[PDB]
């Protein structure tokens, strides 16, 4: 999570 | 072959930065979808998949293939 | 974290037509890589590698992304 910046998907169904 | 869905499921409609972007994924219309879709892996740990129809995809894409050419 | 090989040790010194491609991948430096590679899938469920290198490259895959596009 920690990944980002204060930023990518707070959300997730995106699996292919 | 009775039913299959594309490859991604939904697009992320949403701008976000190219720095996240490590490693890059298109899959052209293929026997489970008609069209084109992008697809990128998410540093974050997941994989993510973006629309072309948005303008902001296709610069912070165009830069991550000017980056890995340069690089 | 003690030896990583890139993820395209050798490539393909055969130039060919998108036509038998249907999935682009590419990958920028990894921990693995300090480079660039471009990964190619083949409908016939295959992968190879190309090298950027070579002008014919550049030609097939900018083919695929024209016609990934346009579709």
């Amino acid at each position: 999570m920690w990944d980002f910046d204060d930023m990518p998907p707070a959300d997730e169904d995106y699996s292919p | 072959a009775k039913e299959l869905r594309c490859q991604c499921i939904k697009t992320y409609s949403k701008p976000f930065h190219p720095k996240f972007i490590k490693e890059l994924r298109v899959i052209e219309s293929g026997p489970h979808c008609a069209n084109t879709e992008i697809i990128v892996k998410l540093s974050d740990g997941r994989e993510l998949c973006l629309d072309p129809k948005e303008n902001w995809v296709q610069r912070v894409v165009e830069k991550f293939l000017k980056r890995a050419e340069n690089s």
